[PDB]
């Protein structure tokens, strides 16, 4: 017997069902910002660069939902980390620069990152 | 002498005598090497034990992480340093580091090297990349090499402490110690450097009850630290804070201010015989090895004290173009919001006390330096002594010519024009204070708001706060709470009838005078 | 089962010791464990790895794999947790994993496996547990009373009352000027079941004879919930409640087929019920029915396996039907018939004897109405 009216009431078991129940009550344009899904998810690619590369992808997606032309593919939500105020301190673009890569982190993360610079902006 | 501290027990673990304690070079984990023949590591932030390794069945004196390889080096009474992968859980390598058990290991992240110090009176070098071949052997020490540390200004240099009453500074290139320091008089248990790019320092600890500070640049002994009232097992330098943390076999740890060597604290735990110390290089965690276990402890000062007025005097203490003892700072710069703005400091006159908290007035007329149960008021931009007062805590309110203080008599105090207000004195007790117009005082699992009119209990909110700040109209308040945040309405008229009537209970209040807006 | 097997493996290419909870994976156990655990369960140093459509959870210990396998799953935390508890239990028996010592304590490990996971459902174990085993307008003044009640009944074919209970309330809607005191008089009630609630502003009066309740009514409509029984109560239909309908069922064995006659009886002929339906169930091997009824419409419904008779309004009436059945099996016991009905009376027998109002002249009790509804009304 699953689905609660509450937030919880306690314990890992209730907690595990709860992220399933949350995805129901907001399906809309992926989870966007991953819920209690995040904990199992890292181990799913323990070998080792692939986790960061994946993580980088989600973080880029999350920033904004742009036009979505050829390699401008960022989904998730339109505003939730914006892009580009001129009063924002120390700005969004600092994280965007990582994604522009020569190899600036390692090659698996690099391939993901170049696509990801292209994708947000 | 005063210093921002707050000793906190981050994680404890009970085990047979832990000779070495370490923080993981780049990870939030601390590794302790035990006499269980096991080394164990725990990440003392989430309170999860990440992994254990059974190095030997006889004590492991030393353990450290070579973070880049994702490996841990241990040296045990196998007279071996055995290497393991701390995520693929298996023994990476096994090698004989020495002819005797390995007291300490030091890791050079920039080079493939570990040098290990052993009580075969020799320190040997091993290169992890060669599969733990013996790169270099250092012959210099004629006694039991208790500890090794790498100098952070030249990693090619390390110092080793031996119970031979010297700490010898060696270079990798040279088997022999390229110079000797005679750092102690009853053998040197430990050597440490005071970390940084501009700090040439050594420390020696000895069983003459004493820790000694040495300057390696000048070669003189800067001062002698009382250490402990029994043989100093180890001594180390904290990087950020000006203190030395020492441990002794009397089960006591003492903290000494490194500016006059007057006792900052004495800590015992019911674990006793404190063998080692080590400090985190990124600062504010020190870990100490004891007979009955290990502890990882978290030191205070996490955040700076400063305040921005309307005169562009943004005042801090410490920092650049400002001294800690005196007071200064200005910030008149408006360069782009996207980066950190320059210091932009302009000089500011006299001070007489230490700044526990140092703050400008919110509209610029006063400066307050608070410190040692006293507040001293200095004038906004002239810094002549305006006023004085008592304050274990000082907070400007909204009024900022009325302020709240904790005078620590069990009543939260208001001082107005820096002169005490006794028309303000809670019918709660006190345990702590929140500023703003209705002073929040926390007592008996309550937050009580008091009037600056007759000090009656207006209301009590049943979730205690982090803060109360009141708007500059004093009808609206913003409450920082573990709840998250409240905005409350103080209905002024309702308060005037209630307060006069004193229908508001001594410790529970009247639930009408205040109302919960959101 | 959700958990096929719980298995200790050597990556020598064989299952060293293993447990088959119920006879399924005998030889199967060895081949799975032998191929997959050799490759680290095909893992990459990840606790969950799935290969050949079987979930393998594991932990490496030496050249050996302690392995849990599932091909179905109920929860994330659980699979790890049985493996984990297993990993506390296994060094007590074998001092880590190692094929020869694992081999010698087949019995120990195997017994723990049965105990830990029973019929594939992850029970819990512990090293101590293991031991036991191996051991002003007043012109307007008017008042209206509405008694709404539902009655429930369970009855035998014999007509045994079994259990019954009436639930109801009497709502009053009154337009009265001033504040008038009202006294309510009602019949006296008894209840096998229990429940009575009184509205505030209800006073209880003690009289030598007869019982009385008095109250100032709120204006408009409100639940009276007067004193006495109350004007909000659960009374037992058993206690003096009338059951508007009694059903007499006569099933008959026509032989191959079955003939069912259903008799319905109502209270006084004058009173008529409405919305009445009789649900007469039928057996699974239905064939088809032919039903005849003097009043209303009756229809057989497959799926429901019930014949439903509906009557808009009835003084009282009856129906009959003949059923055709293929006869598989033996005779089947009958299921109860249920009825829905509406009656313009309360069968809790609440009667409003008199409600006299004071503080003024006679008000008009324009109307008192009773709505009676069927609750779970079942008769076999």
């Amino acid at each position: 017997v699953e689905l609660i009216y509450k937030v919880c009431h306690a314990n890992p078991s209730e907690r595990a069902r709860f992220i399933r129940c949350i995805y129901n009550l907001l399906q809309s344009s992926s989870p966007a910002v991953k819920y209690e899904a995040a904990g199992t998810l890292v181990t799913l690619s323990s070998a080792p660069t692939a986790i960061k590369a994946a993580a980088q992808c989600y973080i880029d997606l999350i920033i904004k939902e742009s036009d979505n032309n050829v390699k401008l593919i960022v989904l998730d939500r339109l505003v939730e980390l914006k892009e580009h105020p001129a009063h924002e301190r120390v700005l969004q673009d600092l994280v965007m620069d990582i994604l522009r890569v020569l190899s600036t982190p390692d090659l698996e993360v690099r391939k993901k990152t170049l696509q990801l610079a292209l994708d947000l902006v | 002498m005063p210093l921002r501290l707050d000793i906190k027990r981050k994680l404890t673990a009970r085990s047979d005598r832990v000779k070495s304690v370490d923080l993981h070079p780049t990870e939030p984990w601390m590794l302790a090497s035990l006499y269980n023949g096991s080394v164990c590591v725990w990440n003392h932030e989430t309170q999860t034990l990440v992994k254990t390794f059974e190095v030997c069945d006889l004590p492991v004196r030393a353990a450290k992480f070579v973070a880049r390889k994702n490996w841990v080096v241990t040296g045990a009474d196998d007279m071996q340093i055995r290497v393991f992968n701390y995520n693929t859980l298996e023994r990476v390598h096994m090698f004989e580091a020495h002819s005797d058990y390995i007291r300490c290991i030091a890791v050079h992240p920039t080079q493939p090297f570990i040098l290990t110090s052993s009580d075969d009176m020799l320190i040997k070098l091993w290169d992890w990349d060669k599969k733990w071949s013996c790169s270099q052997v250092f012959e210099g020490h004629t006694h039991y090499v208790m500890q090794i540390v790498i100098n952070p200004k030249d990693n090619n240099q390390f110092a080793s402490a031996s119970l031979d009453r010297t700490i010898k500074v060696w270079q990798l290139g040279s088997s022999s110690p390229n110079f000797t320091l005679e750092g102690h008089e009853k053998g040197v248990n430990c050597i440490d450097y005071y970390s940084g790019g501009d700090k040439p320092y050594l420390i020696s600890g000895a069983d003459d009850r004493l820790v000694k500070i040495w300057d390696y640049q000048n070669k003189t002994c800067v001062q002698t630290l009382e250490g402990h009232a029994q043989n100093v097992s180890c001594a180390s330098f904290h990087p950020e804070l000006p203190i030395i943390i020492t441990g002794s076999e009397d089960g006591t740890v003492r903290i000494w201010h490194s500016s006059t060597y007057r006792l900052e604290s004495t800590l015992n735990y019911g674990m006793e015989r404190v063998w080692c110390v080590a400090s985190l290089r990124g600062s504010n965690n020190v870990a100490l090895g004891y007979d009955e276990g290990s502890i990882i402890v978290k030191l205070g000062r996490e955040e700076p004290a400063m305040s921005m007025d309307a005169n562009g005097k943004i005042i801090w203490a410490k920092h650049s173009e400002v001294q800690q003892a005196n007071l200064k700072a200005m910030g008149d710069t408006e360069i782009k919001d996207g980066e950190r703005l320059p210091l932009a400091v302009k000089d500011m006159g006299s001070c007489e006390i230490y700044p526990q908290t140092i703050q400008h007035n919110p509209n610029g007329r006063f400066v307050v330096v608070c410190g040692d149960g006293e507040y001293i008021i200095y004038t906004a931009m002239a810094l002549r002594n305006k006023s004085f007062g008592s304050a274990q805590e000082f907070a400007w309110a909204h009024d900022s010519s009325e302020y709240a203080i904790r005078e620590s008599n069990s009543i939260v105090k208001i001082f107005k024009n820096f002169k005490e207000k006794k028309s303000f004195k809670p019918d709660f007790g006190a345990e702590s204070i929140y500023g703003g117009f209705l002073l929040g005082v926390r007592s008996v699992n309550g937050l009580a708001f008091y009037d600056w009119e007759n000090t009656e209990l207006i209301r009590r909110i049943e979730i205690q706060p982090k803060h109360i700040f009141w708007s500059d109209s004093g009808e609206l308040v913003c409450i920082a709470t573990e709840e998250s945040f409240f905005i409350l309405k103080y209905l002024s008229e309702k308060v005037l009838a209630a307060q006069e009537t004193h229908e508001g209970v001594t410790e529970d209040g009247i639930e009408d005078a205040f109302e919960v807006l959101g | 089962m959700v958990l096929l097997a719980a298995a200790v493996c050597t990556k020598a290419g064989k299952a060293i010791v293993s447990r088959q909870f119920v006879e399924m994976t005998r030889t199967r156990i060895e081949g799975l464990l032998a191929a997959f655990p050799k490759l680290m369960n095909t893992g990459k140093q990840h606790t969950f790895v799935e290969t050949e459509s079987v979930r393998y959870v594991y932990q490496p210990m030496e050249k050996l794999y302690m392995v849990l396998i599932t091909t179905k799953n109920s929860n994330i935390l659980e699979d790890l947790e049985t493996l984990r508890l297993f990993s506390r239990v296994i060094p007590e028996y074998c001092r880590a994993l190692e094929e020869n010592e694992i081999s010698e304590h087949c019995f120990d490990l195997i017994f723990a496996f049965d105990e830990i996971v029973a019929l594939g459902y992850r029970e819990n174990v512990n090293l101590a547990q293991i031991r036991t085993f191996t051991e002003p307008p007043i012109n307007m003044e008017s008042v209206h009373m509405k008694i709404e009640e539902k009655i429930t009944l369970t009855c035998g074919r014999d007509g045994g009352l079994q259990n019954m209970e009436l639930h109801g309330m009497i709502m009053l809607r009154i337009s009265d000027d001033k504040f008038g005191r009202i006294r309510l008089h009602v019949e006296n009630e008894d209840k096998k079941g229990v429940q009575l609630q009184t509205h505030p502003n209800v006073d209880k009066k003690l009289f030598t004879a007869e019982s009385l309740i008095g109250l100032k009514n709120p204006e408009k409509s409100f639940p009276v919930n007067s004193d006495v029984g109350v004007l909000k109560w659960r009374l037992q239909t058993t206690e003096e409640s009338f059951i508007p309908l009694t059903i007499n069922c006569w099933p008959s064995e026509s032989g191959n087929g079955c003939d069912v006659n259903i008799e319905y009886e109502l209270q006084e002929d004058n009173l008529e019920l409405n919305d009445v339906v009789i649900t007469i169930p039928l057996p699974s091997g239905v064939g088809a029915p032919v039903i005849g009824e003097i009043d209303g419409e009756y229809r057989h419904d497959s799926r429901r396996n019930t014949l439903e008779w509906c009557l808009p309004v009835i003084d009282a009436k009856n129906k009959s039907g003949s059923l055709e059945f293929s006869i598989p099996g033996q005779p089947n016991d009958f299921f109860p018939v249920q009825v829905s009905f509406i009656s313009k009376k309360n069968y809790c027998n609440i009667q409003v004897t008199k409600v006299t109002q004071v503080d003024g002249n006679s008000p008009v009790r324009f109307s008192t109405e009773t709505t009676f509804l069927v609750d779970k009304y079942e008769i076999l």
